[PDB]
RNA sequence: GUUUGACCUCAAAUCAGGUAGGAGUACCCGCUGAACUUAAGCAUAUCAAUAAGCGGAGGAAAAGAAACCAACCGGGAUUGCCUUAGUAACGGCGAGUGAAGCGGCAAAAGCUCAAAUUUGAAAUCUGGUACCUUCGGUGCCCGAGUUGUAAUUUGGAGAGGG
């Protein structure tokens, strides 16, 4: 299998190829509009490990999002690859998010690949190893953060470092701060 | 009572010529030995922070080399 | 005057791509077999192109038919896909690469060439991706390769890969030479 | 302006030489597209240079006001 | 009901307006407007101590 | 454990102090102050065990000419 | 002839009251090296001759209250796994006074230090690894601060103070004071056979 | 509330339901065996016990065979193809019990099958023909 | 008693999978040094291993990985410098 | 620790006896659909960790695959037959094994299978 | 070939059919987000990771089968309740904030891809048409796909053969 050696090469990113095919790739995508379709993923390997599939049904596209944050001082912590899938997926609400992969990045600007699947197409409904994004309870995953960007940023994973947001941070202060009555008082 | 080891030459502490460290009114201060310092950037630097601000750099047109590719496989 | 923006982007890459220096890994393209030679290999596999899709059915109803009524040799055909291709290489079982260069992924492909320098198979580079989808009944394919070419042409075969030596590897034995696009 | 921040740092023993060597339309991107310090930014700034109720509680507070002062 | 009474809406007439200092709804031109509300003392008001 | 390594140890390590003044070598062994629960005795002993080598430090570097007090126009960093 | 550089390293688990004491030890050491945390250890023959350091302070921490501090030689010098349980430092706001930063030190050793082989062994390492070159690139030239050393009930103790003088003079505690015990000795840096335990 | 009280002025009615009788009394419906057995009087626990089986493998929270004769006599109570059958008779009517000249015969052993299989499958044709 | 039951994910830490060095040199060859390697194999050729370590560290987020990054471009060079 | 608005959020368990009917109901109906097969799963006997509690023995999540190559059946076949399994839990006690085994053996015996048709 | 055709990129159709806005909003998932009030007056702190605002879902939602918890004769998806506990820990140890393993119970379901060649046959699938035993099935045809659709497989291994 080729993705073995196009994952080895896309690891070595600072190689003297690398940074020419980026400094094409940044003007390229800068020439073109902020949000614009690709006809085929940039980065093979990287989309066919996180679900990709060469068949009608799946789009890729890409989008630029400006970089950089004492008035300016605010955090604003709402990441970059979550704002980039909020606006990929409201630009195509129709269609459905189900993750993406750094391809680029720029001093002013970053670029991101994200992979989306449309429920309506028969050739998805058919598949029973997709069929379970055209379910209601999958509608706009990016915009409730549970893509792999919004669930790493909202910090749900096993172990103590994440007792605090372990199954959301929100639920367990609602939990936490209950007062606990019963019938027969304790 | 030992055991089996190499004796490895000495250290010496000297300070090379980089350290992250530079070297050392009517005076400003005193020197070592105690003594009072009475009072009285190159262009090489400012030659470099000018290149860095534009990227500007030794040549990397080298040509490639096959050190693994040459070796055919058996 | 003014003209179409996809137009004025694919115009000023072509500018981009000639003025500004490439690595030596990149460039190793576009120094393709000579014309002739390039044309004698696509003669040859011309004469084994795979099944099409209504070839094969009708063989297949043809063979259906026969058992409604009441050992062909191993079939032979050139391997192109690139999965397939790069596992085969690798393997000492391929005889002849060709490899294109205009694969929209350059990266996809940059390892090819020096893969098979390493393994000692023969490759050749040619133009254009869509001259090899066109003789395996796709679109593209961006590589195109022969495993089991049949006796009547082995020596045809071992001709052109002896020809292709000189024509291409120890022509292009240099292209890790002085970065290109050096060009004004 | 980086420029007089790396410049500031070279000026003082934090670091030194060895420490910084550790077409139109596209060269217009290209020239268009790290930390700084508040004393460089001084200092390049300057070298730029070329009722009833009421009633009873108004004396409420009066009789308070007495007895605590 | 936890929002009994908490359905209105009055300001005290600040003080010495010969007039008791209850908060009075607001509006007008509706006979509600200026009785009292919030208070235990006021009709239909919150009552004391609700039994939660 | 015995003494042999100790012995080995410090013929490999133990430099020439003696040899070389005493600004070479900014140690002083308290003679004789062979120094608890108290949390005050013990202070006082350290104390006067620390006073000790700086009187033989204060000497040892009256011996030389350079000078001892601080100039009062030095204004160096502090700890 | 003093010429010497001091390596220092956090280990694991390292926490705020060790961190007082490593920051602190570095004002009074002006030839050391501050290196950021590292954990398993060998690695440390190597940083040695990165930086040249001729010594190493690796404080080692089995827990993330306990310190074991490691005073050694990269080459070929004898280690002590000391373990400290006092841990106080300058963040205390006892120690009132001041000291000139980089000052050459005056060092006190007690002569119970001579009484055996081990003591001795390790008074030899203290006395150059507490002190500072006169004429290094960093030192500086007027002493205002003296470190002390005493042994009782087995355990050695550590106290600094300040030296004034008043217009003969008088010294006040300054600087981090601990104690210390041996736990174990090896031959080698790091390794080889055991030496002593205590 | 807003929509409750139109609905309760409106004369378009209300889609009653009543099931909360049902929801009690669960017919069961997994075995016909345990159904002709079962006693809708007695609880799950109760009656699993009158059954004999077992309700729950682990102890229980808190203190506490002919129908099983029935579970146990519930345990009392494919040729090959026309292709295939004639390919074996011709095996057997050429080569017959060579099983090792058979494997090698290239002809008629396109497939390369073990003489295992071959045996076996000439076993079986044995079996079903004559 | 101790009962040895059987492996697990752990256990997979066996040989290198010659397959994948094999693909790692030729992506090494193929795709270079990075700026900073390059300024490495530099300090290498004149300054040896002294000055590559220290730049390798600061770099990188821990000595650890500077000592085989330091391994890694002596290897290399001992290849290019001779085959 | 009344500085907040737990008044806001006081959740009183009056639905006690309900939520109990409701759980006997819902146990009433895997019955029902369950009939044949016991309600719970077969559980094996385990050791507790913590050693303030060691002395106790409990039950687990599912046997581990050696007891269940050790009870003459496989892992795949034993989850149909409702014996619980353990992918990733390594035995460590000889004794806590062979009692394991036991177990499994013992409930081989009490199942009673019917035709797969 | 002063030509014709392959591709790659980009356009328009009232082209054939689908998808989105919005409403509701107690609960769910993210972003954003203060003050009154409480303290040793007060910047840390408390009010509060709340009020309000914005975006996205269903009968529940999130999470979910460890790069976990533990240091034992070790436990083995997530979630919920008593206890752990007003303990550890944090806070000018100042008001105050404040957990989690284990223990008892409810429920207990596991799994699917990437990365080894179908290579002795892209065996995969949408769409249009004619029929039928019309929640879909068959023949025919253009197409998506070789820059990878079919089968097997996830270390619990796994794969080529007897």
């Amino acid at each position: 299998g080729a993705y073995k050696y196009l994952e080895e090469l896309q690891r070595k990113k600072q190689s003297d190829v690398l940074r020419f095919l980026q400094r094409v790739r940044v003007w390229e995508y800068r020439q073109k509009n902020v949000i614009h379709r690709a006809a085929r993923p940039t980065r093979p390997d990287k989309a066919r490990r996180l679900g990709y599939k060469a068949k009608q049904g799946f789009v890729i596209y890409r989008v630029r999002v400006r970089r950089g944050n004492g008035v300016n001082e605010l955090k604003y912590q709402r990441s970059l690859r979550a704002t980039a899938e909020e606006r990929v997926g409201r630009r195509a609400a129709n269609l459905r998010v189900l993750n993406s992969y750094w391809v680029n990045q720029d001093s002013t600007y970053k670029y991101f690949e994200v992979i989306l699947v449309d429920p309506q197409h028969k050739a998805i409904r058919r598949d029973a190893r997709y069929n379970w994004i055209c379910d209601p309870v999958h509608k706009h995953r990016e915009a409730r953060g549970l893509t792999a960007t919004g669930k790493k940023s909202r910090g749900i994973n096993k172990g103590h470092k994440f007792n605090n947001t372990k199954a959301g941070r929100r639920k367990t202060w609602k939990r936490q701060n209950t007062l606990s009555l019963w019938r027969y008082r304790k | 009572d030992g055991s089996d080891r190499i004796i490895k030459p000495e250290i010496n502490p000297v300070y090379d010529s980089d350290d992250s460290d530079a070297e050392t009114m009517p005076h400003i201060g005193y020197d070592i030995n105690g003594k009072r310092i009475m009072r009285p950037l190159t262009k090489e630097e400012l030659e470099l922070i000018s290149k860095i601000q534009r990227n500007e750099q030794i040549n990397p047109y080298e040509p490639l080399i096959d050190w693994f590719t040459r070796h055919e496989e058996v | 005057v003014k003209w179409p923006e996809y137009v004025r982007v694919q115009r000023q890459k072509k500018i981009l791509s000639i003025r500004l220096k490439v690595p030596p890994t990149i460039a190793q393209f576009q120094y393709t077999l000579d014309r002739n030679t390039a044309a004698e290999t696509f003669k040859l596999f011309n004469k084994y192109r795979p099944e099409t899709a209504a070839e094969k059915k009708e063989r297949l109803t043809k063979e259906a038919a026969a058992v409604a009524e009441g050992a062909s040799p191993k079939p032979y055909a050139v391997k192109y896909g690139l999965n397939h291709v790069v596992a085969l290489i690798e393997n000492k079982k391929a005889k002849l690469v060709l490899i294109a260069n205009d694969v929209d992924p350059i990266e996809l492909v940059v390892f090819l060439p020096a893969l098979c320098k390493k393994m000692g198979v023969p490759y050749a580079i040619v133009k254009g991706k869509a001259r090899l989808g066109t003789l395996v009944n796709q679109k593209t394919s961006a590589v195109a390769a022969l495993t089991e070419v049949r006796a009547e042409d082995e020596a045809a075969l071992a001709k052109l890969v002896s020809t292709i030596d000189a024509n291409f590897a120890d022509k292009y034995d240099e292209v890790k030479k002085h970065w290109g696009g050096g060009i004004l | 302006v980086e420029a007089m921040t790396l410049a500031h740092q070279l000026a003082l023993g934090q670091k030194n030489k060895h420490d910084l060597v550790d077409p139109d339309w596209f060269l217009e991107d290209e020239k268009e597209h790290k930390p700084i310090t508040k004393e460089a930014a001084m200092a390049i700034k300057e070298k730029i240079k070329a009722d009833g109720v009421m009633k009873n509680e108004q004396r409420a507070l009066r009789r308070i006001a007495k007895k605590h002062h | 009901s936890e929002k009994a009474g908490h359905q209105t809406s009055a300001e005290s007439w600040g003080t010495g307006r010969a007039v008791a200092r209850i908060p009075r709804v607001g509006g007008g031109g509706t006979g509600r407007s200026g009785q009292g509300a919030f208070g235990n003392m006021c009709r239909g008001g919150r009552m004391f101590a609700p039994t939660k | 454990n015995n003494t042999k390594a100790m012995k080995h140890a410090l013929e490999r390590v133990q430099l020439p102090w003696k040899k070389h003044s005493f600004q070479e070598h900014q140690s002083v062994t308290s003679e004789t102050n062979t120094d608890i629960y108290d949390d005050t005795e013990r202070e006082l002993a350290f104390y006067k065990q620390s006073l000790d080598a700086v009187l033989v430090a204060r000497d040892e570097l009256k011996r030389l000419k350079v000078p001892f007090k601080r100039p009062l126009d030095y204004f160096a960093e502090m700890v | 002839m003093n010429k010497q550089r001091t390596l220092l390293i956090s280990s694991r688990g390292v926490n705020y009251r060790h961190r007082h004491l490593i920051q602190d030890l570095s004002g009074l050491l002006p030839h050391s090296r501050k290196e950021p945390k590292l954990d398993t250890l060998q690695q440390l023959n190597e940083i040695a001759e990165l930086y040249n350091c001729n010594n190493v302070l690796f404080f080692e921490a089995r827990k993330h209250q306990d310190l074991y501090l490691w005073l050694s030689k990269p080459p070929n010098g004898p280690t002590i796994k000391f373990y400290i349980q006092n841990l106080h430092t300058m963040d205390e706001l006892n120690f009132t006074g001041n000291c000139l930063k980089g000052s050459r030190p005056v060092l006190s050793f007690d002569q119970r230090f001579e009484s055996s082989p081990h003591y001795q062994l390790i008074k030899e390492l203290l006395v150059h690894n507490f002190g500072v070159p006169p004429n290094a690139r960093k030192s500086k030239p007027f002493i205002d601060h003296v470190m002390s050393f005493s042994i009782v009930d087995d355990k050695i103790w550590v106290r600094t103070y300040e030296i004034s003088h008043s217009t003969d003079i008088s010294l006040v505690e300054i600087g981090p004071r601990f104690v210390m015990t041996v736990i174990l000795i090896l031959e080698g840096s790091f390794g080889g056979p055991k030496i002593y335990e205590n | 509330s807003v929509r409750k009280r139109k609905m309760n002025r409106s004369s378009v009615g209300k889609a009653t339901r009543r099931n909360k009788d049902k929801q009690r009394k669960i017919n069961i419906q997994s075995n016909p065996i345990i159904a002709a057995n079962w006693d809708y009087s007695l609880t799950m626990a109760q009656n699993y016990k009158k059954l004999g089986l077992r309700a729950k493998l682990q102890t229980p929270a808190g203190g506490k065979e002919t129908e099983v004769v029935k579970k146990l006599e519930e345990l009392a109570s494919r040729s090959q193809s026309e292709r295939e059958e004639e390919w074996l008779e011709k095996l057997y009517k050429k080569h017959g019990d060579d099983y090792k000249k058979m494997f090698f015969d290239k002809k008629l052993n396109i497939y390369q099958q073990s003489e295992g299989d071959l045996k076996r499958r000439l076993l079986r044709w044995k079996k079903r023909n004559g | 008693t101790s009962m040895t039951p059987a492996p697990k994910i752990s256990y997979k830490k066996g040989a290198a999978s010659n397959r994948t060095k094999f693909v790692r040199s030729l992506v090494r060859e193929i795709a270079g040094l990075s700026p900073y390697e390059r300024r490495l194999i530099d300090l290498i050729r004149n300054s040896g291993e002294k000055r590559a370590r220290k730049v390798a560290k600061k770099r990188l987020g821990s000595f650890t990985r500077a000592k085989a990054k330091v391994e890694e471009m002596n290897n290399i060079i001992a290849a290019s410098r001779r085959h | 620790h009344f500085r907040k608005h737990w008044q806001e959020r006081v959740k009183v368990h009056f639905d006690q006896a309900g939520k109990k009917v409701s759980r006997r109901n819902a146990r009433a109906t895997r019955a029902a659909k369950i009939a044949p097969r016991p309600l719970d799963l077969l559980r094996p006997v385990v050791r507790a960790p913590t050693v303030k509690y060691n002395r106790k023995v409990r039950a687990g999540r599912g046997f581990t695959l050696a007891e269940v190559k050790a009870a003459g059946l496989t892992a795949a076949y034993a989850r149909t037959i409702g014996i619980a399994v353990d992918h990733r839990r390594q035995n460590r006690n000889q004794e806590i094994f062979d009692a394991n085994v036991q177990r499994l053996k013992e409930y081989q015996s009490k199942i009673i299978v019917f035709p797969r048709n």
